[PDB]
DNA sequence: CGGGCTCCTCTAGACTCGAC
DNA sequence: GTCGAGTCTAGAGGAGCT
């Protein structure tokens, strides 16, 4: 199964039990291993990329995992209590005081956005609209469960804030189905949120049911109102020439739960994940001696690519041997783009011995040109 | 076994004493012991008491013929003998023609008559004339050889000449080197390069194979001086330039020889090509180096008879034969030496780089508004400028979008028509700012001003650097200095008027060599001291000048040697080349590599007959504050041998005190100079060194330096320098030269000598060179022919001193191989069960060779006082004192810490002694 | 201009004027990066991961949660988490979880699995970067490296990561000399030493080494040996845990200090934004045409862009050259009506404030190949 | 007249070769 | 054709040793 390879492969972390499908969407735990966590990083950096590099006025926000706290009924987020305090009481006015005066874990990423609001409309000269990206964790009650939230909360005028929605919603659709081994299984669908407003989400097929990776909402000025109860002018963006309070629309995702669907998708039993997700993408080995020149070879080789982004598996460093055969299964299991191979012939003439993946087909390339193809490579699938 | 002379100075112990010169021997006479005693009053040197030393008794080897002389002149005939019968078989023998075409195969080929071209392993021949030719590109590896032997012609190709491969182990090993190798002599122009690409001369173990010299026996025969060498290449008394000729191997040939001229290959494809060019043009280079061979062969013939003929003594030959086969262990801790040293250097290179550069970048600023005419340190620069010379929206609508605009821009992307060919460097950045910067399709480019440095002519402009308030100003005539404003109020070097700065006065910097040299560069060693005194000061203020200064002075010397040391020709010996030894040994690490540096001296590469070498013999000593300098510490013991060596004591000052005393009467101190020579000890601070150190006030290390320069023609401009220098004169000068005087027997002995018709050395009689006889040269160059007279004779001190450790090693079979011996010192190899037999041998070795320079001088004794060393070293790795620990900025915990390495002891006599009961044999 | 100021005034810094005092930005309890100081941060997390993991030996990626276990340790200090449902207090200091201060609870948790991943073949480490909690709540993003040197080589491989450690943080500094380090000892007498940054007002810990011993590896393993013990050569031994954990919010504000005309001089490898682009006088269509497609081949290469072109306040080129160095832009380009007509473009460094003419085919090649040899 | 060497970097200069 | 960029080569000063 999926969860084997996973765990195996250092793709899943945790205790057998923390593998339930229960545990897994709640957070409780690290679910991600160091081959989940790089292709988590990949993800994120591709979201960011696509979403707040080649998008426009679109930046970076940051904020603290704490929030002051309201003492709010639906507030049900966990509070943070200092144990000083606790311990110089050893009950009515502690309890009240604590509820009162503790700070809550944030459970979504859209009030540190609208924190962030006020400095990011003062970099755009006021100019709507303009959107703010966030990557972090959240918090919600399952223990205590925590979500690497990836959201983007987009400020548009009263105008166009449907035809927004629905160009947020499309380009979502189409960034998601642009890694996916399977687009069909990511589909759109309509909402409406529990004040009438409406909305979309973006599901995803598990084997289980079609969780929902990403949801829109048009929340509207409502939200922007409480953080700012102060003066309209501090409040209002600029549209052309007029002034306006601009409608708050909330796209936010999950990047656990897009991990998780591009491991199912993504799926000898060999990983197919998108050449821009990869966490592994070159796989050097060693053939037979001289030992001591070909990890030398190795060595420059490695030095090489490193030096031009491409993340490297040192398989020559393990004195572990076992058949070629095996390795390959495992890199395909590991998701390795391309496994390299330095043989005695590799000190007569350059030709190193070069697998795809894809393919499972054999190839001699000189070494000088194994740089090239490999940035050619990664740009095509980067591009297109 | 207490012994006193007549003027009741110790001498040796009546033990030794009737071993060394025998019972007998003729007094001086009554009257030579009335001159001393006069002489010594004189001076007040009669009624000092003397500390006698304790008595010393061995049991010497038998020293063989009717005296000292014999014993030494039989030693060096059994040494060189077979060494000889070998060299007069290259004189007499006749070589076939040279073969129409050079084979092509691997290994060695053999050309009998008429070209038939057989190959064979090795020559296998007793003499050989040599010639290694290496490709630069492919590093330091032997690519081919041509060897001229009786009957004979031979070439060797090597594995990566013949065979083509992507890339070979760049660490070497003895299967990647020349096969050639009971005595053989192998003869090069420049054979120590020829011997260090050998296979055989690795090996830990001895080998009797020696190699002889054509340019160290025409140093010998016709050497010329440094200053005698600029001459002779301008021109090519004046009598001496038609008998003498610089060290090259065509410039030898036709004066020696004086045939046809010799050809060189104009390309120079050894060290300007590829192996390709080589693969391609290997016949030209092949005839080119059997010609180089040829032409070494036929001087050879001419040089070997004159040198036995102007150095007879068989010990000349015998310790020129030994001085060549130089040998340097080292470890894998070499390649971590390395590593580290060239770590700190890029380190501390990138701290002063980041400064400089940010001082360049802040410099250009100055440009706009023409603001460098008014910067007191930039303002001369060029600051030209080049011009540039010639010769929602939808989806289907933002694809629409995007494509257009990647259109438009590929559009003029192809607008390179007008492009020139060749890409202008920087237009737009000042004139002195393009120079500082590589140029963009440089392999090596690195951004921003790289190129910059410290010992460039713009630094002390960038940093602003600034003496007692004046900035630094350049001229190219003068070299650095200051400029004082006001153009006379200043007292310094005196100021130059020709460089005519407006309204300024050019005042060199102080220089440690007087107003006669020109300062290159304000950040020397030197200026140290006044950096610190708050004389030269840095513009940014703070530490960063000092800093800088620090930083240069930690990499100055690895700066000028990294690469030497970094190309230094390591070859790693296999587990299957070490002894036992070393294998058993419990310091052994298994999975450690060993190996060894063959220095390329070549002995008496000086008309003083020295040998020479580019990097070991001028390797500095471990300090805490340079970089790289454990570079001799790194010469580290293989497990289970340790480097038994000795420094002679005072040794030009006491063959000077002989000298003079010699020529006096035929005692010991019968000089003023001999007796404070001989009356004095380092470790109780009062030798001839401490005893003017404390007078003048100046380390041991520098007071060696004054009293050198003092005895070897200083004259009285260098003392007036040094008085002004220390005291800011000539009439303390004439009193110091006056004290008919102290140090005036030596000086006519030296003078006697010199302006002989033949000059010869006292002891072993090897005469000085052609170009510097009286009959070629009238008088000229007297300074450089009276210092030979005592330097040679330092050589021959070392060839006595070579003879007699050989013979002691081979006789009572010490395990221990010569190591390296600079000018003075004598490293040897030794294994741990004989390191205490090799300190009484080299103690041993001392007293006879001192007792030699007596006995050619007609003294017939030595005093106790000089007649054993100070104290003989047993280390474990190559280092100036024992109980020494580097702790340099490349290697800060020591060797103790990091390489693992104790220290040593320093073992008198006595102790030796002890430890051996005084005898040699086990 | 204070560099607090300024750096509020280019969005380096976030907060209020009573957040931007020395002891609110030192303790971390309110959000202190605006935009550009957040794109810097990530640059200087981005190079510390490069340098500390991809080109290191044997290191890897670990992400521990947030909150550790709820054991009622008296020492603790840090906060717990209390349910507001279940209120709506023994077992809170008895149960409720807490947030961790340090990494190397999660790293030690990790331990284990990163022992298989490397075939337990030692030395290893394990890196992460993320976010510790302490009481004052202030939040430091942490970049701890926890290595588990065998017990023969403790001193050695301590020594060896303090020189790594300053030699990294020395190498994107403008003053090497700031960054130093001095040996200290802790409550229990552990060897160990603290690198600082000369700060205006004094020395910082920003990364700190403890050689700690097998009791921290056993707190968290109190079972078999064997489980834990790794393979050191050829002999087990249970490893000398070594604890490197730098400070990046501190780091970044270092370096904040250390590159501070008005000029942030950021090493090229940590400036957020490196290349801008703006427009000359007409036509204006074909000039934003030129710069949309420029502009596009120059984020598909990886090289942070910076849209000026699309600015609608008019501004001089004094004013617009002082913006670009005060965010530290390394380069500043310029399309004109001229480049229409030859495909000639006057690029601006910050360095040296010198402008020059290149062809527009060649800028992309430049660009790469100066960041490529700015990071050596 | 301190000697006797070794090598390095830096810079001025003459020479060669290509480009418009 | 004339200009301008590479390319050795010579000398000078500094830094090691003895
Ligand atoms: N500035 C110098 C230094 C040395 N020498 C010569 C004279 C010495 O005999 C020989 C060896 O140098 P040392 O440094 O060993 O000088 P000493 O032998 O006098 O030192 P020590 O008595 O400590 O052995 O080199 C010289 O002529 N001028
Ligand atoms: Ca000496």
């Amino acid at each position: 199964a999926l969860v084997d390879l996973c765990r195996r492969r250092h793709f899943f972390s945790g205790t057998p039990q923390q593998l339930s499908t229960a545990a897994l969407l709640s957070g409780c735990h690290a679910r991600f291993g160091p081959l989940g966590v790089e292709l988590r990083k990949n993800l994120a950096s591709q979201w960011w990329s696509s979403m707040v590099v080649f998008r426009e006025q679109v930046f970076a926000v940051d904020s603290l995992h704490q929030e002051p706290g309201s003492s709010q009924p639906r507030d049900s987020a966990f509070r943070l209590v200092s144990p000083e305090s606790i311990r110089e009481i050893l009950l009515v006015a502690f309890l009240e005081n604590l509820l009162k005066t503790s700070g809550k874990l944030r459970a979504t990423l859209l009030h540190g956005a609208l924190e962030h609001y006020v400095n990011c409309l003062d970099l755009v000269n006021r100019k709507l609209p303009f959107g703010l990206a966030q990557i972090g964790v959240c918090f919600h009650p399952v223990r205590v469960g925590e979500k690497t939230e990836a959201s983007l909360v987009w400020f548009t005028p009263t105008r166009t804030s449907s035809q927004w929605l629905d160009f947020w919603l499309r380009h979502r659709l189409l960034w998601w189905r642009k890694f996916a081994m399977s687009p069909s299984n990511f589909s759109s669908a309509d909402c409406q949120d529990e004040l009438g407003r409406k909305g979309s989400k973006l599901y995803y097929s598990f084997p289980w049911g079609k969780e929902p990776i990403e949801t829109l909402w048009n929340l509207g000025d409502q939200e922007l109102l409480h953080t700012y109860p102060g003066n309209v002018s501090t409040i209002q963006g600029r549209d052309g020439r007029k002034n306006v309070v601009p409608c708050v629309l909330s796209v936010s995702g999950d990047v656990d739960l897009g991990t998780l669907a591009y491991l199912y998708d993504s799926f000898r039993k060999v990983l197919k994940l998108h050449p821009c997700l990869a966490p592994i993408k070159v796989a050097l080995d060693v053939g037979k001696g001289p030992t001591v020149e070909l990890r030398q070879v190795c060595q420059g080789l490695l030095n090489e690519l490193l030096e031009n982004g491409i993340s490297v598996w040192p398989g020559y460093s393990e004195t572990v041997h076992s058949s070629l055969e095996q390795l390959h299964s495992k890199y395909d299991e590991m998701s390795v783009l391309f496994s390299v191979l330095v043989t005695e012939t590799t000190l007569e003439n350059g030709l190193i011995q070069l697998r795809s993946r894809d393919t499972t087909m054999k190839e001699m390339m000189h070494i000088s040109k194994l740089r090239d193809f490999l940035v050619k490579y990664l740009a095509s699938a980067s591009n297109v | 076994q207490l012994r006193h002379n007549p003027l009741d100075i110790q001498m040796l112990s009546r033990g030794l004493h009737e071993q060394i010169f025998g019972q007998g021997g003729e007094m001086p006479g009554e009257a030579a012991v009335r001159r001393s005693v006069e002489h010594l009053q004189k001076h007040g040197l009669w009624g000092q008491p003397a500390v006698p030393l304790p008595d010393v008794e061995l049991r010497l080897p038998p020293l063989y013929g009717d005296n000292l002389d014999q014993h030494f002149r039989l030693l060096a005939q059994k040494q060189s003998l077979p060494y000889l019968e070998a060299a007069n078989l290259l004189l007499q023998a006749q070589l076939p023609p040279k073969p129409p075409a050079w084979a092509w195969a691997e290994g060695w080929t053999r050309y009998g008559p008429e070209g038939e071209a057989v190959p064979v392993a090795i020559p296998e021949e007793r003499a050989l004339v040599f010639d290694v030719e290496v490709c630069l590109a492919e590093g330091t590896c032997p690519t081919l050889a041509v060897a001229i032997s009786p009957s004979a012609w031979y070439s060797w190709c090597s594995q990566r000449l013949v065979e083509e491969r992507y890339s070979w182990t760049s660490q070497l090993s003895p299967a990647d080197l020349i096969p050639l190798e009971q005595e053989q002599l192998v003869v090069g122009h420049n054979v120590s390069f020829d011997r260090a690409h050998i296979r055989e001369q690795y090996l830990i173990q001895g080998s009797r194979m020696r190699f002889l010299d054509t340019m160290s026996m025409h140093m010998a025969i016709s050497g010329l001086s440094s200053f005698q060498r600029s001459l002779w290449i301008a021109a090519k008394s004046w009598d001496w330039l038609d008998i003498s000729s610089v060290n090259s191997l065509a410039e030898v040939h036709r004066l020696y020889v004086g045939g046809p001229p010799l050809e060189k290959e104009p390309r120079e494809l050894f060290v300007k090509g590829t192996m390709k060019d080589i693969r391609e043009n290997f016949q030209d280079l092949m005839q080119y180096c059997a010609q180089d061979v040829w032409a070494t062969h036929e001087v050879f013939q001419q040089q070997l008879p004159l040198f036995l003929e102007r150095c007879p003594h068989p010990v000349t030959l015998a310790g020129m034969l030994e001085m060549g086969v130089s040998y340097l262990p080292v470890n894998q801790n070499w390649e971590r030496y390395l590593a580290e040293a060239q770590g700190t250097y890029e380190e501390l290179q990138r701290e002063m780089k980041k400064s400089l550069m940010d001082l360049a970048n802040d410099a250009c600023q100055l440009l706009s508004g023409e603001r460098y005419k008014e910067d007191p340190w930039l303002w001369d620069l060029e600051w030209d400028l080049q011009e540039f010379k010639q010769k929602p929206c939808s989806e289907e609508e933002e694809f629409q979008q995007d494509v257009m605009a990647r259109a438009c821009l590929q559009k003029l992307k192809g607008t390179t028509e007008l492009l020139p060919k060749r890409p202008q460097h920087l237009p737009g950045h000042p004139g002195w700012y393009r120079k500082l910067c590589p140029r963009l399709d440089d392999p090596a480019w690195t951004p921003g001003p790289s190129l910059l440095s410290l010992q460039m002519r713009v630094t002390p402009k960038l940093m602003a650097l600034t003496w007692d308030g004046f900035p630094l100003h350049y001229s190219e005539r003068h070299g650095w200095g200051y400029l004082v404003p006001g153009r006379s109020y200043h007292h310094g070097n005196g100021p130059y008027n020709d460089v005519d700065i407006p309204g300024c006065w050019f005042f060199k910097l102080p220089h440690k060599d007087g107003n006669s040299c020109n300062v290159g560069s304000p950040f020397a060693k030197d200026f140290l001291p006044k950096m610190e005194d708050g004389t030269l000061q840095a513009g940014p203020g703070g530490a960063s000048g000092p800093r800088a200064l620090e930083i240069n002075k930690m990499i100055s010397f690895w700066r000028n040697a990294h690469k030497r040391i970094s190309s230094q020709m390591v070859v790693w010996l296999p587990r299957s080349a070490l002894p036992r030894a070393v294998i058993r040994h419990p310091d052994y690490d298994e999975e450690g590599l060993y190996g060894a540096i063959l220095p390329q001296v070549v002995t008496a590469g000086t008309i003083t007959r020295r040998a020479v070498e580019p990097t070991w013999l001028t390797a500095s000593n471990a300090r805490p504050d340079r970089v790289g300098s454990e570079l001799k510490a790194m010469v580290q013991a293989p497990p289970g041998y340790t480097l038994v060596g000795a420094d002679v004591d005072s040794q030009e000052l006491w063959i000077a005190a002989v000298l003079g005393d010699a020529h006096f009467a035929g005692m010991h101190g019968c000089t003023a100079f001999g007796w404070m020579t001989l009356q004095g000890r380092k470790s109780r601070g009062t030798d001839l060194h401490s005893k003017t150190a404390t007078t003048v006030g100046i380390s041991r290390e520098h007071a060696k330096i004054f009293n050198y320069g003092r005895i070897y023609g200083a004259g009285q401009p260098f003392a007036e320098r040094l008085l002004m220098q220390f005291n800011h004169a000539a009439e303390k000068a004439q009193q110091m030269y006056a004290a008919g005087g102290t140090e005036s027997e030596m000086f006519n002995k030296l003078e006697s000598i010199a302006t002989s018709d033949i000059p010869r050395t006292p002891v072993l009689g090897c005469c000085i060179s052609r170009a510097l006889e009286p009959s070629a040269v009238q008088e000229e160059f007297m300074t450089s022919r009276v210092n030979w007279v005592v330097q040679s004779s330092a050589v021959d001190y070392l060839h006595l001193m070579l003879v007699a450790m050989k013979w002691l090693f081979e006789e009572f079979a010490i395990d221990g191989r010569f190591c390296i011996s600079i000018h003075d010192e004598v490293r040897y190899l030794v294994r741990e069960e004989d390191r205490y037999r090799a300190a009484l041998a080299l103690q041993i070795t001392n007293l006879l060779t001192r007792c030699m320079f007596a006995y050619k001088l007609g003294l017939n004794d030595l005093p106790q006082s000089v007649a054993f060393f100070s104290a003989v070293d047993i280390d474990r790795c190559l280092r100036k004192e024992v109980t020494m620990d580097c702790k340099t900025p490349s290697n800060p915990t020591g060797m103790e810490r990091r390489y693992g390495i104790p220290q040593g002891e320093a073992l008198d006599i006595y102790q030796i002694i002890e430890l051996t009961k005084g005898s040699l044999e086990k």
